[PDB]
């Protein structure tokens, strides 16, 4: 690491799923790419976290030096953009333990023991049956370093009680709660919106509504409109052709795998970036972590960048250089407008809806209520998907923010659970953790202030429930960068 | 292109006619087997050479290609699921092995179900690995209710639920208790998905019940006559069983026949009686008909000096039509058509709602949805035309009974069917004591024979028809007025059945083109030289 | 040319 | 609700079909040529053009399948089985040389294959099928020896192949299927049984069988083949209830399935044509009434002429 090669094809900065994926694409497209990110860990904000690993991660960002030593290698016909040397990503880092330490009661000396029985996802997104990711995942083969479990079960919640969501052709039969006519109902209607191009005038004259008021005047009581417009359209506003397109997407991912649209990875999301990292390392791709790059080395004259250097002051010259968002000086971004995500990490010990069967993931969606607010997912982990240890849930909400992530889902939080306490029905809260990501998907490469064209960049998550974004970029770029170019047994299960 | 196939076939077959009952066939049969797993007579020199080491060589080669062929037969089935002989050298396999491997059959099975829950081979299979390994019923009723849940047409599921609900427990087609619950488990089978027939036919049978019988006996003294009437058509005198009679409590032996003498199957048979079982020795006489085989009796007493007597069990009190749903029942169906109706809104088109919302009624109260069940037959009738005829013979029975209903109910012999625009006739067997008939202006296409159990009708008014054949209104004992004006008796041969019945007296034919043959009334007359009167 |  | 669709064939092809059959020996379907040419015989001869094959080999061939227990094998060299016994004893019946095999192992061979419980082993191998219960009891009958059976008790086998619909499956407990139906309704009447099916059920449950496009299919939720067009109107036709199809629909579909170039008929409008469709679309046609078919039995399949000849002809129900 302290001698690297000083020739690259091109140099990737940040191991988050983008970068990821386009190391890899590059290196198995020939190219020499050498792929570096200052934490000590993969995945960046997508990283995944053991209970200790998440307490040392936070804690950096509860805290808070002149250093400019290669500036002696910065030749006369040259220009240099130094990189940023702190992550400001992660806001408002509010934590609460209400475990006895900080039948059968947890606590929090029970989840420092079993710390590594964890793994936190700073990220909290499931996988689409068919999206853009599980395809290139198989395509690839990269799916081979990697597991999946399937979501049992959809969620809402009403009149304080949390329900199942009937929305498989299996589901409507067994469900004793949907009236006989309802079922009747429900399944005519989902058979429609998967084909809803096959009928282009049966909402045709709705194309101009809310997806909320198209729903009020189909054919579907005011039960199962909840449903199709919270549960299982996932729309906030929402265009009527946009609740279809949206259930029809989730329909079409309905049994593929199982009696849901949705996979989890095995160990949590953050495995995903370290999966196509281990591809780019298979084709000849450079690591190295803990490993920080001082500025870009900017060619005075084409304005082209032509290298780096890094912090053991080597100089590292690539024909590309590809940048997350994190890495970049608050002057270089300083057009560039961020939105942010809401975050909170629960443990709990119990699920949401109490069941015989409680080794499940399920996914919940709260619907907003006020203007700018924003609807929040809930998605419970069990402790089979390999994210937590027996005997308790690692719960996920997201959202995208209004105020500070705790201002965004505590109300949320405080009607599906109870701070556990020695006042000895709903689920016991143990441990919650509530932060602020920044959100820097969705911005045009020009907002950037003076970077080469020869540097391209990659943003952090999205509040965005799958990853069709991340690879979207990714191949974007691989566009760029290998013109005409290119980016078989499915995955495994639990 | 094309490969010379057939060469390794032509081998076999020398590799066979002196006694290679060896492997370096058994391999060469798996060649062609591949393609064509159809080729019956390859299973068989396979099925030879084999057998020739599963008590010869060692269990070492056996036992071992034993598991080897259980593999290779899945090989053929994953190309050809559909093939009876495959599937059979599996079973001849799984039947001769020392050892019930059975637990490894019943995910087999199930792997193939998955695959083509339409496959009636694979279900035989189960069955035959489920009666094999002795798997309960219940267990097996569970399979289905999953396999059910998770497919849109599954026939092959219901049909097993079928034979396996009646031997879980043994009116109604299951017992209340199972049976309100089975329809509940269909109810929502069609209403997920209606366009589903499974559903729909499986909920049909489930409406109906089986039948015990005999159901009538009838005397009549002029014609010195005992009639019987079964429930469904039996030979007397044979196998079944026959008939004893006993007459003043004292056996009579008779000779037992059918209105046509020809004595095959029949609802109605029938006794000459001596003049001891009716004279006036006696203020009445007693006859008690015992039909072995059920031994179900009747016995009916004639006084003297009615001229007949009879025991008939009514349509109504044995509950023919209906079923009589009991509180619970009645209450489960009421809202099951209730429930149909709404189904109808959403899914107007669907012949099968319509349907079932017939049936339905004729379950609830026949008479009530009289007016409804007929306009619900029209909307049915356009949207489901090519079961015209269907429907209408359906309509056409079912509107019998409702008239039959009204007449045990009015209790006359008089049964009035005039302006049904019935199409065809159906129990005519429960019509045996009826005196006068009316089945004018109406679609008829013919009186049938099954018409022979009308022992006592005297007037048969059936003008205004398009009768075409009037073959059975042979051999009806009473029978004097015959009224066929109007119809489509085309040659003067249609007429022919008529000498067989001994009291015809009045005989209207006018509007039937036979009128028009030259020298017809002295035709008629020499062909039905009893009929007084023949107008034509 | 036959099946079933 | 996947039924096919008629595009724009509407006329019998008689002449086309007659060269087609005539022509077609002229690979792999050896193993059941006996009911090849059994087809092939029938169909041509259901159109008047039975003297365009060659009965002279036809019939050397027949003799030199009967293999000695009796059994006949589709193909020389190959084994006997009821099916090919049956097939042959047909071409023998309708070609009059039915002295051409030993009439006497015949009826050996297939009461030798009926067990206690009156079912019938498709051959020594034992395949329990109605499929088979058929064979029997249509051979017997096509040679008087309906007798050399346990007719009381292959009855009472078949009659317990009845399922909660009407119809009747491949053995106790069997789903129905209309090629079943149409052994066992064709066995209920050749053995005067007829007056034990549910006429009524069954006979909706098989006009339900006709599709949109105006064909037939053999099960529910099935595509309409012209082949089921045989074995569902025969059927009908045995119980009497032949009346409830739409005979112009079904006319129609039928007629689509021929080939107006190489001739022959087709399971499907469109699809490769070949002479076991060839012959259930002539049969199929007969049976709705064509003047240039011979009228077709119901329950042998063959020229009703053939049958009155040999005085044997089930009554069918009234
Ligand atoms: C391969 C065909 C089937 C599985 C359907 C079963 C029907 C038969 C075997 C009919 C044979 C009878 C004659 C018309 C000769
Ligand atoms: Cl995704
Ligand atoms: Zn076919």
């Amino acid at each position: 690491a302290d001698n690297l090669p000083s020739d690259f094809d091109v140099i990737v900065i940040g191991t988050g799923l983008p970068e990821s994926i386009i190391a890899a694409a590059c290196s198995r497209s020939g190219q020499r790419v050498l792929h570096v990110d200052s934490r000590s860990y993969y995945g960046g904000n997508w990283a995944s976290f053991s209970f200790s690993g998440l307490l040392s991660w936070l804690k950096e960002y509860q805290e808070n030096t002149e250093n400019s030593m290669w500036q002696e290698q910065i030749l006369e016909n040259e220009e240099a953009i130094p990189l940023s040397s702190k992550d400001k990503t992660i806001q408002h880092v509010e934590v609460f333990c209400y475990a006895s330490q900080d039948k059968n009661r947890i606590t929090y000396s029970q989840i420092i023991k079993e710390g590594r029985r964890f793994n936190i996802d700073l990220v909290s997104k499931l996988l689409y049956s068919r999206g853009l990711l599980i395809d290139l995942l198989i395509k690839s083969n990269v799916s081979r370093y990697a597991e999946f479990k399937n979501i049992t079960r959809i969620l809402a919640f009403r009149e304080g009680t949390v329900e199942q969501v009937p929305c498989s052709r299996a589901d409507v039969f067994n469900s004793k709660q949907l009236t006989m006519v309802e079922k009747r109902m429900l399944m005519k209607f989902l058979t429609f919106c998967v084909e809803y191009e096959e009928h282009p005038d049966e909402y045709r004259a709705y194309e101009g509504t809310t997806f909320s008021e198209y729903l009020k005047t189909q054919k579907l009581t005011p039960n199962l409109q909840y449903f199709v417009l919270h549960s299982i359209a996932m729309t906030s506003t929402s265009c009527t052709v946009d609740g279809l397109k949206a259930t029809k997407k989730f329909l079409q991912c309905l049994g593929r795998y199982g009696n849901t649209p949705f996979l989890f990875p095995l160990y949590g999301q953050g495995e995903l970036p370290q999966c196509f990292c281990r591809m780019c390392a298979v084709f000849g791709g450079i690591y190295c972590l803990r490993h920080s790059v001082q500025c870009l080395v900017v060619d005075k004259e084409s304005r082209k960048c032509k290298a780096v250097i890094d912090q053991f002051g080597q100089r590292i010259i690539s024909k590309h250089f590809i940048i997350e968002d994190s890495y970049l000086s608050e002057n270089t971004c300083s057009r560039v407008q961020y939105r942010q995500i809401s975050r909170a990490v629960l443990i709990t010990d119990g699920s949401v809806l109490k069941t015989d069967a409680d080794q499940q993931v399920s996914i919940l969606t709260v619907p907003a209520e006020e203007p700018g607010s924003f609807a929040v997912r809930v998605i419970e982990l069990c402790s089979s998907t390999m994210t937590c240890m027996k005997g308790t849930y690692l719960v996920h909400l997201t959202c995208m923010s209004s105020k500070t992530a705790r201002e965004d889902l505590e109300r949320v939080v405080q009607k599906l659970f109870t701070p556990y306490t020695e006042i000895e029905e709903k689920p016991r809260l143990l441990w919650a953790l509530y932060f602020n990501m920044r959100d820097s998907s969705d911005i045009s490469r020009d907002c950037y202030n003076d970077l080469p064209s020869n540097v391209y960049v990659c943003s952090g998550p999205d509040s965005g429930l799958g990853n069709d974004n991340a690879v979207k970029q990714a191949e974007t770029l691989f566009q760029q960068i290998c013109p005409n170019e290119d980016f078989p047994e499915d995955i495994v299960l639990d | 292109k094309l490969k010379l196939y057939q060469s390794a076939t032509q081998a076999v077959f020398q590799k066979r006619q002196a006694g290679e009952l060896d492997e370096s066939v058994l391999e060469l049969t798996s060649q062609i087997l591949g393609a064509n797993p159809d080729f019956a007579t390859l299973w068989n020199c396979r099925r030879e050479v084999l057998q020739h080491l599963e008590t010869e060589k060692s269990p070492e080669e056996s036992a071992a290609l034993v598991k080897a062929e259980l593999g290779f037969l899945e090989s053929c089935l994953r190309v050809n699921p559909k093939s009876y002989g495959t599937w059979h050298h599996r079973c001849w396999l799984l039947s001769r092995l020392p050892e019930p491997n059975w637990a490894r059959e019943l995910e087999l099975c199930a792997r193939f179900l998955e695959a083509d829950e339409r496959n009636f081979h694979c279900w035989d299979y189960r069955r035959f690995v489920a009666a094999q390994a002795a798997v309960a019923p219940a267990e097996e009723l569970a399979f289905t209710d999953s396999l059910i849940t998770r497919n849109f047409s599954n026939y092959s599921s219901w049909h097993y639920r079928s034979c396996l609900l009646p031997q879980l427990h043994p009116q109604g087609r299951l017992p209340e208790n199972v049976l309100l619950k089975e329809l509940e488990l269909v109810q929502n089978a069609f209403f997920t998905d209606p366009n589903d027939q499974s559903a729909w036919f499986y909920h049909r049978w489930l409406l109906g019940r089986a039948e015990p019988v005999l159901c009538c006996v009838h005397v009549s003294r002029e014609e010195a006559c005992l009639s019987v009437c079964f429930s469904r058509p039996l030979t007397v005198g044979s196998r079944m069983g026959t008939l004893l009679l006993m007459v003043d409590e004292a056996p009579l032996s008779v000779e037992w026949r059918t209105p046509d003498g020809r004595n095959r199957p029949s609802h109605v048979w029938l006794c000459d009686l001596p003049a001891a079982s009716l004279n006036d020795q006696l203020p009445q006489h007693t006859f008690r008909v015992i039909w072995t085989g059920s031994d179900s009796q009747k016995e009916c007493v004639l006084l003297k000096d009615r001229p007949e007597c009879w025991c008939r069990d009514s349509a109504t009190d044995e509950q023919l039509f209906r079923c009589e749903l009991s509180v619970e029942k009645s209450t489960v169906l009421q809202s099951e058509l209730e429930s149909c109706k709404e189904l109808q809104e959403l899914e107007p088109e669907n012949k099968w709602c319509l349907l079932t919302i017939i049936l339905l009624m004729r379950a609830l109260d026949p008479l009530l949805y009289e007016k409804e069940t007929l306009q619900y037959f029209s909307t049915l009738k356009a949207v489901d035309p090519m079961r015209a005829a269907y429907l209408d013979d359906l309509r056409s029975k079912f509107l019998l009974e409702n008239s039959v209903l009204k007449m045990e109910y009015a209790d006359v012999r008089v049964l009035h069917l005039a302006h049904k625009d019935l199409t065809v006739l159906c129990h005519l067997e429960q019509l045996l004591l009826v005196t006068h008939l009316d089945l004018s202006h109406n679609r008829l296409r013919a009186l049938p024979p099954a018409l022979a159990a009308l022992r006592c009708l005297e007037v048969l008014q059936a003008s205004d028809n398009a009768l075409e054949n009037v073959d059975g209104v042979a051999n009806l004992p009473r029978l004097q007025e015959l009224l066929l004006c109007n119809n489509r008796l085309q040659q003067s041969a249609a007429i022919q059945p008529l000498v067989s019945c001994p009291r015809l007296v009045l005989l209207n034919l006018q509007g039937n083109s036979l009128c028009q043959e030259e020298g017809i009334q002295e035709r008629l007359a020499e062909m039905l030289p009893s009929v007084s009167s023949i107008l034509t | 040319a036959a099946a079933a | 609700k996947d039924v096919t669709i008629k595009s724009d064939p509407d006329t019998l092809l008689l002449e086309k079909h007659a060269d087609y059959i005539a022509s077609y020996g002229s690979c792999m379907s050896e193993y059941l040529r006996m009911s090849g040419v059994y087809w092939g015989l029938t169909v041509m001869d259901l159109m008047g053009q039975l003297h365009r094959m060659n009965k002279e080999e036809i019939l050397v061939f027949i003799k030199s399948c009967q293999h000695e227990c009796g059994g006949v094998s589709a193909s020389i060299g190959h084994d006997p089985h009821l099916l090919y016994t049956l097939s042959a004893v047909q071409i023998l019946t309708l070609y009059d040389s039915i002295h051409v095999i030993n009439v006497d192992k015949v009826v050996a061979y297939v009461q030798s294959l009926q067990k206690e419980d009156g079912s019938f082993a498709g051959d020594i191998w034992g395949e329990i099928d109605t499929r088979f219960s058929f064979c029997a009891v249509a051979t017997l009958a096509l040679l008087g020896k309906l007798d050399a059976i346990n007719v009381e008790k292959a009855i009472e086998f078949v009659l317990s192949c009845m399922n909660f619909d009407g119809g009747f499956g491949c053995r106790p407990g069997s789903e129905s299927h209309a090629g079943q139906i149409y052994c066992c309704t064709g066995f209920l009447a050749i053995t005067s049984q007829l007056h034990q099916v549910n006429s009524d059920l069954l006979g909706w449950w098989l006009c339900e069988r006709q599709l949109p496009s105006g064909g037939l299919n053999g099960r529910p939720e099935k595509l309409p083949d012209v082949c089921y067009s045989w074995w569902v109107l025969a059927s009908l036709k045995i119980i009497g209830r032949l009346h409830w199809i739409d005979r112009e629909k079904l006319r129609s579909f039928i007629l689509a399935c021929q080939d107006e170039e190489t001739g022959g008929f087709a399971d499907r409008p469109g699809d490769m044509v070949d002479p076991f469709h060839t012959l259930f679309g002539i049969a199929g046609l007969s049976l709705l009434g064509e003047e240039q078919i011979k009228p077709v039995s119901p329950v042998f399949c063959m020229p009703e002429e053939v049958l009155q000849r040999v005085n044997v002809q089930p009554e069918l129900v009234s």
